[PDB]
């Protein structure tokens, strides 16, 4: 879902198994969460109900 | 309402007001005594059209032949210079020293990058050229994203310096060659003789983004004409930033095609529509490629993927050989991210021996797999090519043509044919021109036939400009009159040649720019295409035109005389004028020219005077000090000779003009002495008339202005506070009333322009015009056009005395065929003079048409300019209307109804003028509106294309077609 039509690159995503590990254990050790947690949030529209 | 007689009787003591004050102050009969009365001062030649077009079919030959060779010896050069090329990498040890375009030519920059060295070069300023150039050696573009000092370039650099001394032999053999460059594979072009750039890279903030393998020229000469097939996976997975960049790329793909090729574009998600209204291939000119450009744009992805339905529609489509064709190159290409299916079986069948090219293209950063991709470019001799990336779309959808070119470099000699592109604007500004190319291949080694592994490549293409300035001096129109011209034709229905063919771009579309979302200073792309005006759409169609016109792109010999009707010069009139077409073909190339002529310009008028004292005596007559008795004259301002020039200020050419008699005599050792003698004998005729006639009558009293305007370019305002006020083209060849006097042999009356700027009404007044029209042994001439600017005040007092000056009862009007109006009853309506009748009471002009007193023909002018439309010009194009007669009946009676109310109108037209008189009762008397026809430039998007190409205008394709050697390489991917 990550699909967005623009040109900057998301490296935190859940494509596959293993890059979808890395970006949990991400969350976990709360690096930069709030960053993952924006495009999960676009991915579904964006800020609404 | 007064009867039919009374209005044909009060009709018929104004229309003979009109005429016998038009005949008797402007002098048709006088100037017609003079010209007879000397019989000997000139001499009557015919205009043999079978030959002259012969003559000019020749020299056009010789000129792009002239052209050719320069280009085959510049051809030869190249090969045998770079297969003698050592491929060195120490630069720095051993500069390389050119001079680039494009760079800061102050002294004190010094950036000196290593490698290279440049040159500062003198520049000396130019005709033929309207730019500062240097002799001595050649400038060289590079790319702006191209860097220079790269080995692969550093190395063109090195071995295209030999072309510097064949460039100078061909300016050397022929002056007047324009351009001379090499467009590289490398990207590097060098032209001769250097200048600099127009865009330079980071000077300006604006900043060229041009591609030598881009250009239309260099695509021509690259490779065959192609039928291809944009097939685009449309799957759910290519939504994202990688659908994004698809649309740009086939846009960019297209951008690539050429009128020769023919193209459409399909798309597939597990079923295989095609993106537009199309269907078939089509023939990928400026409208077609614009609809597909404006289809690719609204795709959505989702679904599956079934890279077989998707190659079933694109070889179904391949093979339609019902519509029109390419069939050269015939190659399908995918735009699609990653394939997990290799369609083994689709192309085992539909492609069993290779016969079409498949090329697929890895877009967007992503995961999918393309091994199945590459396999497939693989196995069909196509090529793979990956874009990421926004930068790396314009470098990838131009590489195919390395592909495509394979067998053409492969066929040897055969293969080096120049060909000659369409018109199109110069990339240095000099005007339209067409280029003709020649390709130059590698040969290295082949003596021995030692390598052959990049031997199958184009070095690079190599083109000349022709001017379409040069083409139009082996083109004379001074001896036929400003009716006559010459028309000049691809295989392709193009017009080479034309007097409607202009410098702007042809325009597709109403344009729509979005002000809100054009950041203020980045530079967008301007424009590239080029100038395809066509013969039905640079004239007014008919179906005995058709005929002409497939005619003689079948390369054959004819004439044809007709009746047809000619749109004016001013887009308001149409006049039927009996035409004569010859035309035939220029036997080298694919072009055939052809001319028209109307009968009576058959014959032409050769000055023959030669006498000391009487060229003498003619030559002060235009002296500007002088028109105090003779009238503010004017001069057109011809190619008298070579030195004075044509100066768009007519006081400064006239003066440069007549002092170049004065300081020599007209013989003029390096000037042609019948255009400026012809000249001579005019103004001695001009004067007659306004010693001996006009200055008897030195004031009548509704006449305003006198004017003879003659084939000399003479024309004769008569009193200097007229000329003031005398706003035509001094070039007697390029005036509208002229042009509708020759047509006409009545008197012809011209309405005043409505608004606008600069005093166009009662300061100068409405202009009545008449041809004269001499014979001499029983050979009709038609030299020159009479005429008066009318007073339009004293013209309403003989009017006004059943219509009064402020009449309720009934309104009457005086109206020019057209439609415009000239002389109004009511105060209201005479204000607004000049304007569209039917602008300012629009029932009765609708009704008008209807009885068939009116008749109307909506054409499209390709090459305007109009304000966006929101969704500082661009092209477009617009609707023209023009009114005129169509039918001979003298009267017209009847009545209007609106809806609950009649008005009855009575028509009657003067005889021996366009005038027509119309009496009917009050607009107020009934409060009636239609809706508001209205004759203008009218923005417009027709014709729809849709509907144009299911029966497409007849076309001749190219008889040689390079493709499938055997002995291709077909393993590079
Ligand atoms: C006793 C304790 C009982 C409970 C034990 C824990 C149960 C664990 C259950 C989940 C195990 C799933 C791991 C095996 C697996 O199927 O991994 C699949 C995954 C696929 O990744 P791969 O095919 O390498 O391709 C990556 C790019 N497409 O391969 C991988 O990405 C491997 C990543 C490392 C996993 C750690
Ligand atoms: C031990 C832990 C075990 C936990 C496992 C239990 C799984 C929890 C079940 C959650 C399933 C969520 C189903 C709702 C959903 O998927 O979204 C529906 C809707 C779809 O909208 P769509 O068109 O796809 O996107 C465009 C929006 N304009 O879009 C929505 O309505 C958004 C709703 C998404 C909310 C997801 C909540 C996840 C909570 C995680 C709990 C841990
Ligand atoms: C409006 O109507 C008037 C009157 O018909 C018209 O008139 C000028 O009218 C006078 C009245 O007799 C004419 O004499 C005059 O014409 C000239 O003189 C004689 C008359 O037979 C002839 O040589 C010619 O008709 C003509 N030649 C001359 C005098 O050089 C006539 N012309 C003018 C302009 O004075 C107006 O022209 C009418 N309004 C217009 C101009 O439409
Ligand atoms: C490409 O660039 C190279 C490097 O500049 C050019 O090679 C150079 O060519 C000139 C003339 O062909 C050589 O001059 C000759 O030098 C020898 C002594 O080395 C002398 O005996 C000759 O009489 C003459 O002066 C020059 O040396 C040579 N440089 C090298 C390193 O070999 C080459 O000409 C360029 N190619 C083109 C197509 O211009
Ligand atoms: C015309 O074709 C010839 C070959 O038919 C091309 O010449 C080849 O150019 C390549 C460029 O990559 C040369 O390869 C290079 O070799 C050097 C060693 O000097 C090496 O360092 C590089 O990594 C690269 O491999 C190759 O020498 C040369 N081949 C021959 C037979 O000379 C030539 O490029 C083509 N013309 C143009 C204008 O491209
Ligand atoms: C164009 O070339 C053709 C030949 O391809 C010329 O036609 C010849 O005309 C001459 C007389 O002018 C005849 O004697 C020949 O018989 C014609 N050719 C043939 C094969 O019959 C034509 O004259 C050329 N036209 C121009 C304008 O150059
Ligand atoms: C241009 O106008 C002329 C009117 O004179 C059109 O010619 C007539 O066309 C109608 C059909 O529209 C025919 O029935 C008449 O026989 C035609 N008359 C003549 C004298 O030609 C002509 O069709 C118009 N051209 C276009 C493209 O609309
Ligand atoms: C089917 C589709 O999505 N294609 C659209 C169409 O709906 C729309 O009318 C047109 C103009 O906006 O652009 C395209
Ligand atoms: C400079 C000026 O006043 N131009 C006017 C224009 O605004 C108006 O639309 C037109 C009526 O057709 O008359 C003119
Ligand atoms: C060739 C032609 O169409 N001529 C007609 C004529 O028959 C008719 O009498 C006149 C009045 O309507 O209009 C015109
Ligand atoms: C536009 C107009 O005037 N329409 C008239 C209306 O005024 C009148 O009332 C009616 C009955 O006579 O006939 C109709
Ligand atoms: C063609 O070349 C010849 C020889 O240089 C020259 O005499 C002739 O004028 C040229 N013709 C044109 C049209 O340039
Ligand atoms: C067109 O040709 C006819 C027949 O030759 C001729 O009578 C007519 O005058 C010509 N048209 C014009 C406008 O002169
Ligand atoms: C003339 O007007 C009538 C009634 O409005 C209409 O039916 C007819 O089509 C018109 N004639 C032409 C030539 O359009
Ligand atoms: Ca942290
Ligand atoms: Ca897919």
């Amino acid at each position: 879902r990550y699909d967005f039509e623009d040109t900057e690159v998301r490296r935190s995503n859940f494509d596959n198994f293993p890059q979808a590990l890395i970006s949990v254990f991400q969350v976990l050790t709360g690096e930069d969460w709030n960053s993952v947690m924006y495009n999960g949030i676009m991915a579904y529209g964006g800020p609404s109900y | 309402f007064p009867s039919a007689v009374t209005i044909k009787s009060w009709v018929d003591k104004m229309q003979e007001d009109l005429v016998t004050l038009a005949k008797t102050a402007s002098g048709v009969h006088q100037l017609v005594d003079i010209y007879e009365k000397y019989q000997d001062l000139y001499t009557v030649e015919p205009n043999n059209a079978r030959q002259l077009v012969e003559i000019a079919a020749r020299d056009i030959e010789k000129l792009l032949s002239n052209r050719s060779k320069a280009l085959v010896r510049l051809a030869l050069e190249a090969e045998k210079v770079q297969a003698a090329h050592q491929w060195r990498e120490d630069f720095a040890s051993n500069e390389v020293v050119y001079y680039n375009a494009k760079d800061d030519l102050d002294p004190e920059k010094n950036d000196s990058e290593p490698g290279s060295q440049r040159i500062k070069p003198v520049f000396i300023d130019d005709a033929n050229f309207r730019r500062q150039v240097s002799y001595q050696h050649a400038a060289v573009h590079i790319p702006t994203d191209i860097y220079e000092g790269s080995t692969i370039v550093l190395n063109e650099l090195n071995w295209t310096s030999a072309l510097d001394d064949v460039f100078k032999k061909n300016r050397e053999e022929d002056p007047s060659l324009l351009w001379q460059v090499f467009g590289s594979a490398t990207g590097l072009a060098r032209y001769y003789p250097a200048s600099p750039w127009v865009d330079n890279s980071r000077t300006p903030n604006k900043i060229d983004l041009y591609d030598v393998r881009r250009r239309p020229w260099y695509i021509q000469g690259a490779a065959s004409p192609k039928d291809m097939l944009i097939l685009v996976d449309v799957s759910g997975s290519v939504s994202g930033l990688t659908l994004k960049l698809i649309r740009t790329s086939v846009s960019e793909m297209l951008e690539t095609l050429s009128d020769d090729d023919f193209v459409n574009v399909a798309s597939f998600n597990s079923n295989a529509q095609d993106v537009s209204c199309f269907q078939h291939l089509v023939q990928a000119n400026v409208r077609n490629k614009k609809v597909l450009k404006d289809a690719v744009n609204n795709i959505t992805a989702k679904g599956i993927t079934d890279y077989k339905k998707g190659f079933s529609f694109a070889f179904e489509q391949l093979l339609n050989y019902n519509v029109s064709r390419a069939n050269c190159n015939k190659i399908i290409m995918l735009f699609t991210d990653g394939g997990e299916e290799r369609a083994q079986e689709i192309f085992a069948k539909y492609n069993k021996d290779k016969k079409v090219r498949v090329f697929t293209f890895s877009v967007g950063q992503h995961n999918y797999d393309r091994g199945p991709i590459q396999w497939m470019a693989c196995e069909n001799k196509g090529y793979y090519y990956e874009i990421p990336s926004i930068g790396a779309i314009r470098i990838n959808t131009q590489e195919y043509l390395d592909v495509l070119g394979r067998p053409m470099v492969l066929a040897g000699d055969k293969a080096k044919q120049v060909q000659w592109t369409n018109v199109y604007l110069d990339a240095l500004e000099l005007g339209l021109v067409i280029t003709g190319t020649l390709p130059v291949f590698n040969i290295t080694g082949q003596f021995e036939n030692k390598t052959n592994l990049k031997n199958q490549l184009i070095l690079g293409v190599m083109g000349v400009d022709v001017s379409l300035e040069d083409i139009k001096r082996l083109t004379p129109r001074f001896t036929l009159c400003p009716n006559g011209y010459y028309f000049a034709i691809d295989p392709n229905g193009y017009v080479l040649l034309h007097p409607n063919l202009q410098p702007k771009p042809i325009g597709v579309g109403i344009p729509t720019i979005n002000l809100r979302k054009r950041r203020p200073n980045v530079q967008n792309p301007k424009s590239q295409e080029p100038v395809t005006l066509d013969f039905l759409d640079a004239e007014l169609e008919n179906d005995i035109k058709v005929e002409i016109r497939n005619k003689m792109i079948d390369g054959e010999s004819g004439e044809k005389t007709f009746r047809t009707l000619v749109k004016s010069q001013d887009e308001r009139y149409i006049d039927k004028g009996n035409r004569t077409y010859t035309w035939t073909p220029v036997n080298g190339t694919d072009y055939s020219l052809a001319l028209v002529l109307p009968t009576y310009s058959f014959y032409y008028i050769k000055a023959k005077i030669e006498e000391t004292i009487t060229q003498a005596r003619y030559s002060e007559t235009l002296k500007p000090d002088n028109f105090e008795e003779s009238g503010y004259t004017f001069l057109a301002p011809r190619d008298y000779c070579s030195d004075l020039k044509p100066s768009d200020n007519n006081t400064e050419f006239l003066l440069n003009f007549n002092e170049f008699i004065d300081r020599k005599t007209p013989n003029n050792p390096s000037c042609n002495t019948d255009l400026i003698n012809r000249v001579l004998l005019d103004a001695g005729f001009t004067n007659e008339l306004v010693q001996n006639y006009w200055s008897k009558q030195k004031n009548i009293k509704g006449v305003k202005a006198r004017f003879v305007v003659t084939d000399g370019g003479i024309t004769r305002v008569y009193p200097k506070e007229a000329g003031e006020n005398w706003q035509e083209n001094p070039e007697t060849y390029e005036d509208s009333f002229y042009k509708r006097s020759l047509d006409n042999d009545n008197y012809v009356f011209t309405a005043p322009y409505f608004n606008k700027s600069g005093p166009g009404a009662y300061e100068s007044g409405i202009m009545v015009s008449k041809a004269v029209e001499i014979y001499i042994q029983g050979k009709l001439l038609k030299p020159a056009v009479v005429g008066i600017k009318i007073d339009v005040n004293s013209w309403i007092e003989n009017f006004t005395k059943d219509c009064k000056r402020n009449s309720d009862v009934m309104d009457c009007v005086i109206l020019d065929d057209g439609g415009f109006l000239l002389m109004a009853n009511h105060d209201d309506y005479t204000n607004q003079i000049g304007r569209f009748f039917g602008e300012i009471d629009p029932s009765l002009m609708r009704h008008l048409v209807n009885i068939s007193v009116y008749a109307f023909n909506k054409s499209y002018d390709y090459q305007s300019v109009c304000e966006p439309g929101a969704a500082s010009k661009q092209s477009c194009i617009t609707e023209q209307t023009q009114y005129f007669f169509d039918n001979d009946s003298k009267s017209f009676s009847g009545v209007l109804d609106c809806g609950n109310c009649s008005r009855i109108f009575h028509v009657e037209k003067l005889m021996n003028t366009n005038l027509i008189f119309i009496m009917v009762e009050s607009k107020g008397t009934c409060p009636c509106d239609t809706r508001l026809l209205i004759q203008a430039e009218q923005t417009s998007d027709g014709p729809d294309p849709c509907d144009m190409v299911k029966q497409p205008r007849y076309r001749k394709g190219p008889d040689v077609c390079f493709d499938n050697n055997v002995l291709e390489d077909y393993t590079d991917c």
